């Protein structure tokens, strides 16, 4: 939004990148962060932790009930068969789509994502305008911001993480794909159809 | 606190902003700052709690336009300055520095392997919150219940938009640190946790919408029973 | 709404920035929109009401940090933008022209008499907003009453900080122009007004002053009976 | 406060004059503006009305008790036996400071002042840090910015103007007055002393 007071975003850019330049330093020098340190953070969550990850536990719930009942007793034991979970997913409580239900995540304190099934956030998910809204408005903003119209009798349940629970969607199986394989479903599971604010992918 | 990052319910703060895709680290500084999470926690400069605590007391104009990853960078500087770990001049003078020779180098430094084993435990192992209390849970499932409408000064999970609404208890997750006791130095203090279910009229009044519920995260100390 | 701009309660916010000394107006411009108050209001820009939810749908980093009489210009432009009284593209036109010849002349125009006997009017008589209403009061000094819990997405003068709280009437002073109305385009609808007591242990709970009430000003339709 | 993204302060005079500069030019070609106008507006409010007017009220209260019962009955009726009164105090109810209360006033929502009896308002009355904090910690506040300690046993009793009542504070005469004139008295009544962050002076 216009804001007269504030700087361009290249004055922004720059002002920023000095003080953590000078931050970094700081530290490397008292011996708490270096320079391999960050390589390996940045790494992991640029290559290894991802949305593909979450994908892979939804469609095993798709395509096995047993594990989908067991998803949804404790969503962090559940993806540990699969080797899934970690830092900042911890605690999962996963929640299943439905015709009658359907759900949607956010944290209107800060930023809390399942990190382990679903990498870092967008910077959507982390910035005022989705946060504010989503508890307030979710129909009108469901279909505003994601072109996804939520019929007025279907139940929107939205899942604030104030506490470490991280919370994550179960999407509904999209029709049309009886039989399907698990890579081919594993097509149809996208970030935000996990998040809750879109649906799988049609087709 | 309450802070204008409690931002659930607030009107007026415009349209969401989404490019159709993004990296994860727009320029290398973010990169950086993330990194300086596990590296600071190790270091003992503060807290998960303490870590939220310090963004929420930023400047708020600040807060509500700065990069997402700068909240990091102001948490771990106001820190620092608390601990005595980081000299607010000497950094004033290196910003400065870094300002006029933003390609100089860093100062040079041995690599540390247990820095990345750190690293890979935690992300990998997690660093979870959970822990065991000697009293039982006060509430379960299907109690009705009212959230405190107690304002702390301090480090607080109590969204304004729920303080005197009233729910009823979903789960029961086990006991977790308390983040009003961790947030403010003053210890883990577990207590047990609750998602609490809540209807959007109970929370907007009739602006809500009828079809809609808000299922938000309690401990024990934040509700009181209405009925069982 | 529930803007940022209703900061009754927030916490965080600085310490308060006092000169000794400063003057009512602290540059040239700081008059021109000062005066555009009544200027706009005869007009028909906008409302009193109508002014303030113009303020209120501020950019809320731009509102927290702007010199005061910047809130003004905005309201003006808002209304002015919505009624079609301002062109926005030739405002912009006109202001990169004044960015670059900022001593630049004012358009030639005639001076009023009638402007003059408007402010001279306005200020000496005033411009009350009391109403005569055929209902009588609802309410009387002494009777305990809680305010509403709505959250209307419209003007409204509802303090978050209030919402759900019980009080005590202490004055009815007549009826007035109701704002959920008239700050939204649907007239005077005067209601009913009452000063009603909060202590500050009701407001803020236990950290709440022990020797402290607030006193805050309620239409009829915000607060409903609990005891006379 | 510390805000990285804002401009300087001389960076933004410069943009909200040639801001306010396009607004003017366009409001006179329209003819709703006058430079007449300004100056009338702007001469009322440096030369006229001012806090000078209610420490006029304050000291017939003091040394005329039928006076101060009428002021508390009715402030504006009241106000207008001096000649006081108009736009944005239509409405005024004022308060009288005792040994067992202290009144304080404020407007959280926007910047509502009793303009006839005091002028407009200084700055800090009209931003964020004094109208969030006066109705939370108003005996903190007292003390750390106006050196004015509040006895907790003593009532502070906060008025937000929500509404178009205007709420003024009739301050305590100071003790060592015995007798005094209207203008003697008249020179410890400061605006503060009528919003109730400063008692009247001493001495
Ligand atoms: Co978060
Ligand atoms: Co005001």
């Amino acid at each position: 939004t216009e804001n007269i007071l504030r700087k361009s975003d290249e004055e922004i850019q720059k002002e920023i990148t000095a003080r953590v330049k000078a931050l970094e330093s700081m530290l490397i020098e008292q011996g708490i962060l270096t320079t391999s340190m960050i390589d390996r953070m940045a790494e992991i969550y640029e290559n290894e932790v991802g949305p593909h990850l979450g994908a892979k536990v939804v469609v095993k719930a798709w395509t096995d009930p047993e594990f989908k009942k067991r998803l949804l007793a404790d969503g962090t034991e559940a993806c540990k068969e699969l080797g899934i979970g970690g830092l900042q997913g911890e605690d999962m409580m996963w929640v299943e789509n439905t015709d009658e239900v359907h759900h949607v995540v956010v944290c209107t304190l800060c930023s809390c994502y399942p990190w382990p099934v679903l990498g870092l956030p967008p910077n959507w998910f982390k910035e005022p305008q989705y946060r504010s809204r989503v508890v307030r408005e979710p129909r009108q903003l469901l279909k505003e911001e994601f072109g996804f119209e939520v019929p007025p009798s279907k139940e929107i349940k939205v899942w604030d993480s104030s506490s470490e629970m991280r919370f994550v969607v179960l999407p509904q199986r999209p029709a049309g794909t009886d039989g399907w394989s698990e890579e081919e479903l594993a097509t149809l599971v996208t970030r935000e159809s996990m998040i809750g604010v879109e649906p799988a992918k049609a087709v | 606190m309450n802070g204008v990052y409690d931002v659930g319910g607030t009107d007026g703060l415009g349209p969401i902003n989404r490019p159709a895709d993004e990296p994860v680290f727009r320029a290398e500084w973010e990169k950086v700052a993330f990194a300086m999470f596990p590296a600071t926690f190790r270091a003992g400069f503060m807290g998960l709690d303490e870590f939220r605590f310090g963004i929420e007391q930023m400047n708020p104009a600040e807060y509500l336009e700065s990069p997402y990853y700068w909240h990091w960078i102001r948490t771990y500087i106001h820190h620092g300055v608390r601990t005595g770990k980081i000299d607010l001049e000497e950094l004033e003078r290196r910003t400065q520095y870094y300002r006029e020779n933003p390609d100089a180098p860093l100062p040079e430094h041995e690599q540390k392997p247990e820095l990345i084993e750190f690293v890979n435990q935690a992300v990998y192992g997690g660093l979870p919150r959970s822990r065991e209390v000697d009293r039982p849970p006060k509430f379960k499932e299907g109690d009705v219940v009212r959230f405190s409408t107690a304002s702390p000064k301090g480090h607080a999970r109590r969204a304004r938009y729920v303080r005197g609404k009233t729910g009823t208890v979903v789960k029961h997750h086990g006991a977790y640190i308390y983040p009003d006791t961790a947030g403010n130095g003053l210890g883990e203090c577990p207590e047990h946790l609750y998602t609490v279910r809540f209807t959007a009229q109970e929370l907007w009044g009739p602006e809500g919408d009828p079809n809609s519920s808000v299922y938000y995260d309690c401990w024990e100390p934040y509700i009181e029973l209405v009925d069982t």
